[PDB]
C-alpha cells in the first residue's frame, strides 16, 4: 500500500474541506 | 556549432525560453510593489525614480498580468510543448514554421509593448470594454496568441507524419499529451479570436462606435479559463514525464497520465462562467451547469495528485526511505531540477482548494474580485507553473544550449527556488486573508490606508511576502544571467539525452484514448451545447455602449 | 515487487478516485440547497434588460437619485443604483431592516463592482445593463459598499453607503 501518497491525499482532501466548509459557513453568516 | 545544424530545434526552443523569462523579470519587477501596497506600504514613488514611464499602479498592474500571465507563460508552453513531443519521437519540428511562430510571437510583444508601456493601455491583462486601449495592444496581443496556432499545426503535423511511419501503433506519451493539449487550446482559443475581430480591433481602430460588454466578457472567458489549463499542462508534461526520473524513479502510471490530459482536452473549455456568476443576464441554470462541470475539471488534478505522489514515494522508497515520511527525506533535494516543481506541487494543494471553492456558485460570491482570488491565483500559476518553468534552467537549458550549471549555480538555484516558493506561500495566506476581509482586488489600497483598518495582520504578511520576493526576484535574475552569459561551453551536455522517465496494464484504455479525432469533437459539442445557446440569445440582444479611457 | 507495487497504487488510486468523486457530488448537492433558499436572492436575473447608458442620468429611473427608493410591495422596495466613475447615487441608499430590497443598478461609464461589506451581495455592474439582485438586511446600520473591478485611477477610492433604519 502506498502509504505515503495516501498521506498526501488526505492532506489535500481536509484542506479543500476545510476550505469549502470555511466558505460555506461564511456564505451563510453574510446571508 | 555541429549540433544546431542537425537539431536546430534547440535553437528555436531556446529562443521562446529567453524571451519568456526576460517577460518574467521583467513583469515581475512590478509584484513586490504590489505586494507591499496589498501590505498597506506604497513603494510607488520608489518605482516611478526607477522606471519613470510607469505613470501608475494600475499601468504596473496591467504590465504584470501582461507579461507574466499572457506573455511567459505563453512563451514556455510554446517550448515545452514543441521541443518535448519532438525529442520523444526523435524528429525535426517544421523549422520554417518553427521560426515563424516565434518572430509572430516577439513582434506581436513588441507591438502590445509599446501602448503599454506609453500610457496608451491600461485596462488590464482582461481589457474589459468599455474600457478602451490603444489598437496595438489589441493587434499585437491578437498577434501574439495566433503565434500558438502555428504551434499547433506544427506539432499535429510531427503527430501525423510519425502516425504514417506507424500505422496501428499507440501515440507515444509525451506526444499524447502535446496533442490534445494543443487541440484543447485550438477549441479554446476561438473564444477570444471571436471577440478579438468581431469586437474589440474594429473598435480599437474607430470602426464601430461602441462594444457590448456582456457579450466580450462573454467570449472573453470561452478562452481564458482554458487558458490557464493551458498555462498548467507543459508543467505537468514534465511534472509526469521527466520528474519522475529526477526524483529516482518512474512515472507509476500511462495511462493514468493520458487519462488526465484527455479530461483537460473535454472539460477545459465548457467552464467560463464561473468567471461570470455575478454578470447580469446570464441565466442561473447555465450557471450551475458551468459550476457542476468547472468541479468535474477539478477531477484530473485530482488524479494528478495521487498519481504523481505516488510516483514521488515510489522514487523516494527506492532510495531507501522507510516510514511513513522516510521516503520524503530520500528524495533528491539538492537537486533544484528536482525541488521546484515538488514545492510548487505543495503550494497547488491549498491553491486548488481556493479554485474549488471559486467554482461553487453562490459560495463565489463570498470571494469574487476580492484579494482571495489573487491569492488563489499565486498559488497555481505564479509558484506551481512559474517554479517548474524554473527547475528546467537546470535540466533544459544545459540540453540547449550545452551550457554547464556549477555547483555554485546549483546552490543559488536551490535558494532562488525555495524563497520564491515561501514568498508565494506567504503572500497567498495574507491574499486569501485579507480577502476574506472584503478587501478588492486590482486596487491600490496603500493610497487609502484607512479603508481596511481589520486587515492589519494578513497586511504583515503581504509586505514580508514582497520584500522576500524582491530578493527571490533579484537573485533569480543574477542567477539566470550567470548561466546565460557564463564562460564554458561542453557539447556533450547539449546532446545528453533529456530525463524522460520509465513507466513502471490497460492497452484497452489506451487504444480508445488514442482516438484523438473522436475526442476532439466531442470536446466541441460540449463547447457548443455548454455555450450555444447562451451565444445565441446574447448576440440576438446587442447593445453596444461607447468606450472610456480613464486613466 | 515493482509488479506488486503498481498493483497497490492502481487499487489505491481507483478508491481516491471514487471519494474525491463523492466528496465533489456532495458540494454540488450543498449548492443546489444554497440556490432553494433566500440566500440565493444575491444571484443575478438571467434577465436581460438593455438600458442606454448615455441618457440614463437624464431620463429614467436612475435620473433622480432622491426617488430611487420605491416601495415595490408590502414588505418590498426596489432601489435604482447608479455605480459610475466614481462613486454611487444614491448616498447613502436608504432602506428598512428586514424588508427584501429588491437593487437595479446600472452605469453610464464603464464597469464596476457593487460589494455590500458584510454581506454576499457581490455584483458586476455593465453599462448598458441591468444588474438586479435580491437581500433582506437583518441587522440595522451602515453597511459600506466597496468597488471591486477596475474602473480607471479613481478605483481605490470609489466607495458608497447603505443605511439600514431601525
Ligand atoms: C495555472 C493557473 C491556474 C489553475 C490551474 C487554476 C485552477 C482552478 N481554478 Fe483558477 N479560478 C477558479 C476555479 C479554479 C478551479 C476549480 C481550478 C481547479 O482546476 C484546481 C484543481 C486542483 C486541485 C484539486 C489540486 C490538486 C493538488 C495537487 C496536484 C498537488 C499534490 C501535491 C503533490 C503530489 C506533492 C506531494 C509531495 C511531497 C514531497 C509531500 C474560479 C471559479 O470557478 C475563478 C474565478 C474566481 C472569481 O470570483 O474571479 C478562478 C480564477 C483564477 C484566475 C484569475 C482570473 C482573473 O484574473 O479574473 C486565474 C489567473 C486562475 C488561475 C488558475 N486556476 N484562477
Ligand atoms: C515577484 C513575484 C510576484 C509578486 C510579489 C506578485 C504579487 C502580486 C500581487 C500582490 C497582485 C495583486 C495586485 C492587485 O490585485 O492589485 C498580483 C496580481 C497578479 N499577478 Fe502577481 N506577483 C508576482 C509574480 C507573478 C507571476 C510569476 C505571475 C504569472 C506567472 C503573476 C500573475 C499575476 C496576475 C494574473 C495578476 C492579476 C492582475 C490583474 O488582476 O489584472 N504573478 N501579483
Ligand atoms: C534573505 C531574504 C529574506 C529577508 C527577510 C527579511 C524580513 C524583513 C525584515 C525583518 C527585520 C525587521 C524589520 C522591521 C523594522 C522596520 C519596520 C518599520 O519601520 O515599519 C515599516 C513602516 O511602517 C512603513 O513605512
Ligand atoms: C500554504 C499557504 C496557503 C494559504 C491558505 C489560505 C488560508 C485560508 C484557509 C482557509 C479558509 C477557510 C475559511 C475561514 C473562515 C472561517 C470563519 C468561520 O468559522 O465562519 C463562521 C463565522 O460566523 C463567519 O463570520
Ligand atoms: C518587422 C519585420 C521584420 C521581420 C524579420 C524576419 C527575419 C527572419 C530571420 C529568421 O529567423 O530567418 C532566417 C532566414 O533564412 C533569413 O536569414
Ligand atoms: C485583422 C482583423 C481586424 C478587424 C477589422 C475589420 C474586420 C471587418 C469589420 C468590418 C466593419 C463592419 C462594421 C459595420 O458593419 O458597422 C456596423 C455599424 O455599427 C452599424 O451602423
Ligand atoms: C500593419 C500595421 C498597422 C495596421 C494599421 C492600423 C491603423 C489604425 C489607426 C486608427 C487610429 O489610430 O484610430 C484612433 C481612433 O481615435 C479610434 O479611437
Ligand atoms: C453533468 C452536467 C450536469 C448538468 C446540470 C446539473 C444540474 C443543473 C440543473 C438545474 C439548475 C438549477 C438552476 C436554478 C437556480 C435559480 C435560483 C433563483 O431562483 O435565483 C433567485
Ligand atoms: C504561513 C505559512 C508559511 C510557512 C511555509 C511552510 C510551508 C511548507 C514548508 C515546507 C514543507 C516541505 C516538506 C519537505 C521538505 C523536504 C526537505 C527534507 O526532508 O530534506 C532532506 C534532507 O536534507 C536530506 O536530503
Ligand atoms: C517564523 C517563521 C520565519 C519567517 C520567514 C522568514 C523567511 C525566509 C527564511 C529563509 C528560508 C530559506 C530556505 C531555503 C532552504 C534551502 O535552500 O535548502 C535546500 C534544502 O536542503 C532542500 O532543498
Ligand atoms: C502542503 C501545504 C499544506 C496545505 C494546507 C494548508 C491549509 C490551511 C488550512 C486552513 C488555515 C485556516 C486556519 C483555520 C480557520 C480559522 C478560522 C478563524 O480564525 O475564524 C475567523 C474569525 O471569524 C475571525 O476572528
Ligand atoms: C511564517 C511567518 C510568520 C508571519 C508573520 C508573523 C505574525 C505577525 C502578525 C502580528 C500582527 C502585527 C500587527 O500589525 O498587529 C495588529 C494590530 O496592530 C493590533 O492592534
Ligand atoms: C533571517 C530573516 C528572517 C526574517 C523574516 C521575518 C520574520 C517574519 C516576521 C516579521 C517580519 C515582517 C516585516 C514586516 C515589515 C513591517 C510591517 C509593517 O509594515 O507594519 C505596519 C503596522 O502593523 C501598522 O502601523
Ligand atoms: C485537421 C484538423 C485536425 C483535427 C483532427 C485530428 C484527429 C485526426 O484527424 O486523426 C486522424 C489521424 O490523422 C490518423 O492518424
Ligand atoms: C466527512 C468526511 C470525512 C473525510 C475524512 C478524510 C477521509 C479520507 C479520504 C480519502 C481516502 C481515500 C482512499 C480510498 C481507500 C479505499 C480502499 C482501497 O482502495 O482499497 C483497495 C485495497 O486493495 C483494499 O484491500
Ligand atoms: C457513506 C455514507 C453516505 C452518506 C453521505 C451523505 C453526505 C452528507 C453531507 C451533506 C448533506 C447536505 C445537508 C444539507 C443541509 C445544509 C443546510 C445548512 O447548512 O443550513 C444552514 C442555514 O442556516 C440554513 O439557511
Ligand atoms: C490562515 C487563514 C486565516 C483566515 C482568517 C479568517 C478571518 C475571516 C473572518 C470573518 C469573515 C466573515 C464576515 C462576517 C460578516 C459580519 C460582518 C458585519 O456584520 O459587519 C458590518 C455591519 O454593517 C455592522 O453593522
Ligand atoms: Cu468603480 Cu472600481
Ligand atoms: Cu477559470
Amino acid at each position: 500500500k502506498p502509504k505515503g501518497a495516501l498521506a498526501v491525499i488526505l492532506v489535500l482532501t481536509l484542506t479543500i474541506l476545510v476550505f469549502w466548509l470555511g466558505v460555506y459557513a461564511v456564505f451563510f453568516a453574510r446571508g | 556549432s555541429r549540433v544546431y545544424e542537425a537539431y536546430p530545434e534547440k535553437k528555436a526552443t531556446l529562443y521562446f525560453l529567453v524571451l519568456g523569462f526576460l517577460a518574467l523579470i521583467v513583469g515581475s519587477l512590478f509584484g513586490p510593489f504590489q505586494a507591499l501596497n496589498y501590505g498597506n506600504v506604497d513603494a510607488y514613488p520608489l518605482l516611478k525614480r526607477l522606471l519613470p514611464f510607469v505613470q501608475s499602479y494600475y499601468q504596473g498592474l496591467t504590465l504584470h498580468g501582461v507579461l507574466n500571465a499572457i506573455v511567459f507563460t505563453q512563451l514556455f508552453a510554446q517550448a515545452i510543448m514543441v521541443y518535448l513531443p519532438a525529442r520523444e519521437l526523435n524528429m525535426r519540428p517544421n523549422m520554417g514554421l518553427m521560426w515563424l511562430s516565434w518572430w509572430m510571437a516577439f513582434i506581436g510583444l513588441v507591438v502590445a509593448a509599446l501602448p503599454l508601456l506609453a500610457n496608451e493601455a491600461t485596462v488590464l491583462y482582461t481589457f474589459y470594454p468599455p474600457l478602451k486601449g490603444h489598437w496595438a495592444f489589441y493587434l499585437g496581443a491578437s498577434v501574439f496568441v495566433l503565434s500558438t496556432w502555428v504551434s499547433i499545426y506544427i506539432v499535429l503535423d510531427l503527430w501525423r507524419r510519425w502516425k504514417a511511419a506507424n500505422p496501428g501503433k499507440v501515440t507515444p506519451l509525451v506526444t499524447y499529451m502535446a496533442v490534445v493539449f494543443w487541440l484543447m487550446w485550438f477549441l479554446a482559443s476561438l473564444g477570444l479570436v471571436l471577440e478579438a475581430v468581431l469586437f474589440l480591433l474594429p473598435w480599437s481602430f474607430g470602426l464601430v462606435e461602441g462594444v457590448d460588454p456582456l457579450v466580450a466578457r462573454t467570449l472573453f472567458w470561452w478562452t481564458v479559463h482554458p487558458i490557464v489549463y493551458f498555462w498548467l499542462l507543459p508543467a505537468y508534461a514534465i511534472i509526469y514525464t521527466i520528474l519522475p526520473k529526477q526524483a529516482g524513479g518512474k512515472l507509476v502510471s500511462d495511462p493514468m497520465a493520458r487519462l488526465a490530459f484527455l479530461l483537460f482536452l473535454l472539460l477545459s473549455t465548457p467552464v467560463g462562467f464561473h468567471h461570470q456568476f455575478a454578470d447580469p443576464g446570464i441565466d442561473p441554470t447555465w450557471k450551475m451547469i458551468h459550476s457542476v462541470l468547472t468541479l468535474f475539471v477539478a477531477v484530473p488534478s485530482l488524479m494528478t495528485a495521487f498519481t504523481v505522489a505516488a510516483s514521488l514515494e515510489f522514487a523516494g522508497r527506492l532510495r531507501g526511505g522507510r516510514g511513513l515520511f522516510g521516503w520524503i527525506r530520500a528524495l533528491p533535494w539538492d537537486n533544484p531540477a528536482f525541488v521546484a516543481p515538488v514545492l510548487g506541487l505543495l503550494g497547488f494543494i491549498p491553491g486548488g482548494a481556493g479554485g474549488i471553492v471559486n467554482a461553487s456558485f453562490t459560495l463565489d460570491y463570498v470571494v469574487h474580485n476580492t484579494a482571495w482570488v489573487p491569492g488563489h491565483f499565486h498559488l497555481q500559476v505564479a509558484s506551481l507553473v512559474t517554479l517548474t518553468a524554473m527547475g528546467s534552467l537546470y535540466w533544459l537549458l544545459p540540453n540547449l544550449t550545452g551550457k554547464p550549471i556549477s555547483d555554485a549555480q546549483r546552490r543559488l538555484g536551490l535558494a532562488v527556488v525555495w524563497l520564491w516558493f515561501l514568498g508565494m506561500m506567504i503572500m497567498a495566506v495574507g491574499l486569501h486573508w485579507a480577502g476574506l476581509l472584503n478587501v478588492p482586488r486590482r486596487a491600490y489600497i496603500a493610497q487609502v490606508p484607512d479603508a481596511y483598518p481589520h486587515a492589519a495582520v494578513p497586511m504583515v504578511f503581504n509586505v514580508l511576502a514582497g520584500i522576500v520576493l524582491l530578493v527571490a526576484l533579484l537573485l533569480f535574475i543574477y542567477g539566470l544571467f550567470s548561466v546565460l552569459l557564463s564562460r564554458e561551453r561542453k557539447p556533450e551536455l547539449a546532446e545528453a539525452p533529456l530525463p524522460f522517465a520509465e513507466v513502471i496494464e490497460d492497452r484497452r484504455l489506451v487504444l480508445a484514448m488514442d482516438r484523438i479525432g473522436f475526442w476532439f469533437a466531442v470536446a466541441a459539442i460540449l463547447v457548443v451545447l455548454a455555450y450555444g445557446p447562451t451565444l445565441v440569445q446574447l448576440f440576438g440582444h446587442l447593445n453596444p455602449v461607447p468606450g472610456w479611457r480613464l486613466w | 515487487d515493482e509488479h506488486k507495487a503498481h498493483k497497490a497504487i492502481l487499487a489505491y488510486e481507483k478508491g481516491w478516485l471514487a471519494f474525491s468523486l463523492a466528496m465533489l457530488f456532495v458540494f454540488i448537492a450543498l449548492i443546489a440547497y444554497t440556490l432553494a433558499t433566500h440566500t440565493a436572492g444575491v444571484i443575478p436575473a438571467g434577465k436581460l434588460e438593455r438600458v442606454d447608458p448615455t441618457t440614463v442620468r437624464q431620463e429614467g429611473p436612475w435620473a433622480d437619485p432622491a426617488q430611487a427608493v420605491v416601495q415595490t410591495g408590502p414588505n418590498q422596495y426596489t432601489v435604482y443604483v447608479l455605480a459610475f466613475a466614481f462613486g454611487y447615487q444614491p448616498n447613502p441608499i436608504e432602506v428598512p431592516q428586514g424588508a427584501e430590497i429588491v437593487f437595479k443598478i446600472t452605469s453610464p461609464d464603464v464597469i464596476h463592482g457593487f460589494h455590500v461589506e458584510g454581506t454576499n451581495i457581490n455584483v458586476e455592474v455593465l453599462p448598458g445593463e441591468v444588474s438586479t439582485v435580491r437581500y433582506t438586511f437583518k441587522r440595522p446600520g451602515e453597511y459600506r459598499i466597496i468597488c471591486n473591478q477596475y474602473c480607471g485611477l479613481g478605483h481605490q477610492n470609489m466607495f458608497g453607503t447603505i443605511v439600514v433604519k431601525e
